[PDB]
């Protein structure tokens, strides 16, 4: 409840420019991990390219 | 539910992109899809529609003393662009003769009364010395696109019909992506790209296609 | 149908009779034996896996019931058939990447 | 992709030397408030807030653009470390 | 009080509330330790007119990404009839919470033949492929599965 | 369809453009009334489908039918999780799991 | 059909487009479909392909913003499949980055 | 030369159905007109549906009421079907009312009458009651647009008011035919026919005007370029 709208607008500033890492189940090679700029979304699920 | 702000980015007489956001969900394709249809269906332009060349029987033949073949010249002619300045005007024949060692241009067309050749330096064909080029070209007001083998117009035996490239629009490409305003995040953002031939402009072409559109909205008036 | 049966999760008719009351909570039936059984309804019970194990009633007052007929659908059973999901209008065609 | 990356890898002798030059310059900036930048106000990376456009905060995007200008020097054994961590706290304070 | 507006006299959420992450479901108090207020803290209170309190908020809140509608509660003390719990425990309170789970983007669907997949997108009906007679489809599976 | 050609409507202009294509494919026998051909597509379980984003038809005839499809137990709601910092382990002081 | 010598097709005669936009304009008006082999004048050389194979080539050319390079990388006189597309990414990589 | 304004025909049946023809239109305006209209006809057309419920002696959705065979989940669900037409335009929100008892299969008419509200499907089943089973609802139906789900509007009149999901939109189905036509001279013209189905709150026709109105309203946004 206590999360007010402009919390999220605040976040979008935060993460500008910086990336996160995605990792998938068996990291068999150098590429089970790659870097992405996150774009925030509603819902629960991760969006893979 | 704000006033959707409308953004133009034009280059010259032939290209502009128009971005209209934000828009309720589904609507960037509700608009702009029809606009696509219209901007390619019904944008009145001008088109080469028949040709006669002094010693030329059919399309698939070689002109002696000329480097191009017949088709190649028909093609260059498919690319000419001309605006009709007098709104009444609705047809024209264009005359051009020349010969010997020259290359003809759209400037070299016999000028006519309120007929503006937009693209004068366009090249029509090259002649070798001893090469006669003598020809008349029909040029009309119309919309959309029309094969040659499907309007037929002959002003004389041995005139050829060319495929009829009216539309001053060359492509419509539109691109509707998701965008957000505050907390509402499903809105459409509509980008729309519009190529023309200079005859009419990208900004112009659209406002006409818009205009057509409301005009059919009115065709829901007198029932039965 | 058997599966909804032996699963012992739906709820059936012990002998021929007529139906006395009916309710989101219980189903009482007069039998030809004169006995008045009162089957109460396991309504909104939490399963091991968190999935609502819910018993719903499928008869109405006075309904005449031969033996082994149904009186309530268990969870994931429709009129006595194993209802694992839903029937949907499906189109089989690429759709723009989704 | 990263904007201009292909030429970045051109400058350095090994991709990883770019990464540290970027990250170092990119922290020189975070501590100094950007005062030392070798950009001009119109080249300034800028992010779009819900109120209005403002300076890009991500000191790394800066450092990369910053590097493309050619206005920075990279290399081994170019200064005393302590003579930079002050002359730069001098020219631009904390 | 806003942070308690759904708790009964005793410290139980009222059957039928809505509870979301952060919300207390059952207030509880345990006594503080030999770190009973250290100097740093004994002073901060010295300014605010409340002295150090001797009990602690150990309330059972709700976990991140959980919640719903309190549907029941069970409170078993000892000293009540029928009941006796593991040694040293006064009272044990259970609160059952419910949720109506619409389908949402990420859940798994499957058919009886091994076609399984995650809901990746929910178009509004005006985007669904549809038959001439106006009817929209419900699911667009992809033939590359077969 | 018979519901249709009586309710006051005939074949539709897009249903032909698709039927044109179906013929290049080989789904339908050329030179037959549209009803004859749509019949033929149907029995192959295929129908004409209009994209709702344009009204234009799917260049092809699609398989459309009725399927049994369950909701499995594995829902995003039960599996989204993230931590900035939290519990640690007694002997290792590495984060719990 | 062999028509007076060389082998070409009825569609390479009927339809002869001066530039690619026109060929696509014809496709927007029902005249031809993308899989029909037609005649089009793209960068001088007047070629026997489809509008499909011409659309594709513009996609490459517009994405990498070098119409000249793009012309070279693709093989045009063939359907694009896993290998050819793989080969483009590699070839694009080597010469555009 | 250009075609001119074509002949609008209108073939309404009941307050539910409708068929709307336009003859003749330029080839390839069949869709250019009939799709975007059907898009707005499915999505943007105001209407009504229930929003929230109190049920005497109830506190959450997952409850059960004695002597009524339906669980509250099935009643809140039988009440989504219910379709309420407002007569006064400026009416934004009602609060229906119901009470019954004895062995009565409460159908939707059993609701008390209010003025400026008609129960467009009286025969709707609601809840089956047996000897001894009571009932007392306070439904709260609203004019709104589109789909606004429970987890989203939180509409509570009393404290134990179950919010409910809204199928506001009154358009049950929207199809549209395009068939071939001619104005003597010209071939390959288009004959747009626009089907429309409806619940009653608004009607196929009023829907189709409303759709057009929004469509028109939207093209204005192209007036002020930058």
């Amino acid at each position: 409840r206590d999360i007010k709208d402009e919390v999220w607008d605040a976040l979008e500033e935060v993460i500008h420019g910086k990336v996160v890492l995605l990792n998938r189940a068996p990291t068999l090679h150098r590429l089970g991990i790659q870097a992405f700029q996150p774009v925030l979304v509603e819902g629960q699920s991760i969006q893979l390219h | 539910l704000k006033a959707p702000v409308f953004t133009v980015r034009t280059q010259g007489r032939e290209y502009g992109e128009f971005v209209l956001e934000p828009l309720e969900r589904g609507f960037g394709v509700t608009l702009g899809n029809p606009l696509r249809r219209i901007l390619l269906s019904s944008i009145p332009g001008t088109a080469v529609t028949s040709v006669y060349i002094e010693d030329v029987l059919h399309e698939f033949s070689t002109i002696p003393g000329v480097k191009e073949d017949v088709v190649e010249i028909i093609l260059n002619l498919k690319e000419l662009v001309v605006r009709f300045l007098n709104p009444s005007l609705q047809t024209v024949t264009l005359l051009l003769k020349a010969e010997g060692p020259k290359e003809v241009k759209a400037r070299d067309f016999l000028p006519v009364a309120d007929v503006e050749i937009m693209n004068p330096d366009l090249h029509i064909a090259t002649l070798e010395e001893g090469g006669r080029l003598n020809m008349e070209v029909r040029v009309d007001r119309g919309v959309g696109y029309v094969p040659a083998e499907k309007h037929g117009i002959k002003d004389r035996i041995n005139a050829i019909p060319v495929d009829a490239v009216f539309s001053p629009v060359r492509r419509v490409a539109f691109q509707v992506e998701d965008t957000r305003l505050g907390q509402r995040t499903d809105l459409d953002k509509l980008t729309l790209r519009i190529w023309t031939d200079g005859s009419v402009t990208p900004l112009e072409a659209l406002n006409q296609a818009v205009e057509i559109l409301r005009e059919h909205l009115t065709y829901f008036s007198n029932p039965q | 149908e058997r599966v909804v049966r032996d699963s012992l999760a739906a709820l059936y008719a012990e002998e021929d009779g007529e139906v006395a009351k009916v309710d989101g909570n219980r189903i009482v039936v007069r039998y030809e034996d004169g006995r008045l059984v009162e089957y109460p309804l396991r309504r909104f019970y939490r399963s091991n896996q968190g999935t609502a194990l819910d018993q719903r009633p499928r008869v109405v007052v006075g309904q005449r019931v031969r033996k082994g007929d149904l009186l309530a659908d268990g969870p994931a059973s429709e009129n006595g058939f194993l209802a694992l999901g839903q029937n949907v209008l499906v189109a089989i065609m690429p759709f723009d990447g989704y | 992709a990263e904007p201009g990356i292909d030429k970045l890898f051109g400058m350095v002798d090994s991709k990883y030397r770019l990464t540290v030059v970027v990250a170092k310059r990119a922290q020189q900036l975070l501590r100094h408030g950007f005062k030392n930048t070798v950009l001009e106000p119109e080249e300034r990376p800028k992010m779009q807030t819900l109120e209005g456009l403002f300076d890009d905060p991500n000191a790394v995007t800066w450092a990369m653009k910053e590097l493309l200008t050619g206005r920075l020097v990279f290399g081994e054994n170019l200064v005393p470390e302590d003579r930079l961590q002050k002359e730069m706290e001098r020219l631009y304070p904390v | 009080e806003a942070a308690l507006r759904d708790l009964d006299e005793e410290g139980v959420v009222r059957i039928g509330a809505e509870v979301k992450p952060g919300d207390i479901l059952v207030g509880r108090t345990s006594f503080k330790g030999e770190s009973e207020p250290t100097p740093e803290e004994r002073l901060l209170r010295s300014i605010f007119g409340e002295k150090a309190r001797d009990v602690k908020d150990t309330s059972l809140r709700v976990p991140p990404g959980e919640g719903g509608i309190v549907v029941r509660t069970v409170r078993l003390r000892r000293g009540d009839p029928g009941v006796e719990l593991k040694p040293g425990v006064r009272e044990v309170v259970r609160v059952y919470v419910a949720q109506k789970r619409k389908l949402q983007v990420g859940d798994k669907l499957a058919n009886r033949h091994g076609n399984k997949g995650v809901v990746a997108k929910i178009l509004p009906v005006e985007d669904m492929p549809h038959l001439p007679d106006g009817t929209p489809v419900d699911v667009i599976l992809n033939p590359l599965g077969v | 369809f018979g519901k249709r050609k009586g309710e006051g409507f005939g074949v539709d202009k897009r249903e032909v453009e698709v039927l044109r294509r179906a013929e290049k494919l080989g789904l339908v026998t050329p030179g037959k009334t549209p009803e004859e051909q749509l019949k033929e597509l149907f029995l192959q379980g295929k129908v004409v489908l209009y994209d709702g984003r344009t009204g234009e038809p799917i260049e092809g005839p699609i398989v459309v039918g009725q399927m049994f499809i369950m909701k499995l137990y594995h829902m995003v709601e039960d599996k989204m999780h993230a931590r900035s910092t939290g519990p640690y382990s007694l002997i290792t002081q590495q984060p719990l799991g | 059909i062999k028509v007076a010598g060389r082998e070409t097709s009825v569609g390479r005669l009927k339809y002869v487009f001066a530039n690619p936009d026109e060929a696509l304009l014809a496709v927007a008006h029902g005249i031809v479909d993308l899989q029909d082999v037609v005649t089009v004048r793209y960068m001088g050389k007047r070629l026997e392909t489809s509008p499909g194979r011409i659309l594709f080539a513009r996609i490459v050319a517009e994405a990498v913003e070098d119409e000249k390079v793009a012309w070279e990388l693709i093989q045009l006189d063939v359907p694009q499949e896993k290998n050819s597309l793989k080969d483009l990414v590699y070839q694009a990589f080597l010469r555009l980055g």
